[PDB]
This record gives structure tokens, C-alpha cells and sequence, in this order.
């Protein structure tokens, strides 16, 4: 299996699935490094974020647990097709990159907060992470290039 | 700045 994958079993159904402990992605199918990658993200900040403020809200007071619930809801809507990643990033990301549909542009190793870097480089082109935790908050990451 | 090291 590609970098970071393990076989698991659904607790609700018993069917095998795959989980990546670097990106926090999970998928039903058996999964299918670059010098630079391009990613977009959606950040949900919380009260313990390094800087608990964003363009959305001057004082961010939500708990980390509440932030994770929000992230999980956005992931659901993105996976179902009810909403686009880009639309949710524009509306709800606690980062000024929201104004660019979450796009951060291209970057190499040695630039980003480490859990974000590692997730970004472990994603395949077009793939989306699960919740990724950094000192900034909790991210959904989409690798675009 | 967010989310740079």
C-alpha cells in the first residue's frame, strides 16, 4: 500500500476499508514522492489555535471539539457532492486564502507546518485529506497538483 | 502566517 495506509474494518458494517494515518483519509477501495505540490485547504480555527481570530470572526471561541465537528460536517457534504470543496472553503475557511477558494499555491517541503506538509505530500493528485491538526487549527486539505 | 512554519 502507498505511504501511510492500513487495512481496517468498519465498526458499523464489518466491511474492510483503508485508512491513511498521515492524511487521515479513509476510503473503501484498495489505495492506488513529488518535489513540489499545490494544495487548497479549509481551516477551522479554535480557542487553542495559535491566533484565535480570522476574517470570519474577531474572537474565535469555539472549542477544538466543536471545530472538529464542523470539519467532519464539511467533509460529509464534500464527499456526498452536496457541496463543493471550493464553495465551503470560500465561505467557511478561517484563513484569508478563503478568498482564493482555499488555494495556497505551490510549495516544497520545508515551508508548511509539519502535519500539513506531511499530509499534503502523502495525498495523490486530486485527493482530499481527513481532518489534519496543526497549531493553526484543523484543516481539510485538497491536493490539486 | 497561517499555516507556514
Amino acid at each position: 500500500l502507498p505511504p501511510g495506509w492500513e487495512k481496517a474494518m468498519s465498526r458499523s458494517s464489518g466491511r474492510v476499508y483503508y485508512f491513511n494515518h498521515i492524511t487521515n483519509a479513509s476510503q473503501w477501495e484498495r489505495p492506488s514522492e513529488p518535489a513540489r505540490v499545490r494544495c487548497s485547504h479549509l481551516l477551522v480555527k479554535h480557542s487553542q489555535s495559535r491566533r484565535p481570530s480570522s476574517w470570519r470572526q474577531e474572537k474565535i471561541t469555539r472549542t477544538k471539539e466543536e471545530a472538529l465537528e464542523l470539519i467532519n460536517g464539511y467533509i460529509q457534504k464534500i464527499k456526498s457532492g452536496e457541496e463543493d470543496f471550493e464553495s465551503l472553503a470560500s465561505q467557511f475557511s478561517d484563513c484569508s486564502s478563503a478568498k482564493a477558494r482555499g488555494d495556497l499555491g505551490a510549495f516544497s517541503r520545508g515551508q508548511m507546518q509539519k502535519p500539513f506538509e506531511d499530509a499534503s505530500f502523502a495525498l495523490r493528485t486530486g485527493e482530499m485529506s481527513g481532518p489534519v491538526f496543526t497549531d493553526s487549527g484543523i484543516h481539510i486539505i485538497l491536493r490539486t497538483e | 502566517f497561517t499555516x507556514a512554519q
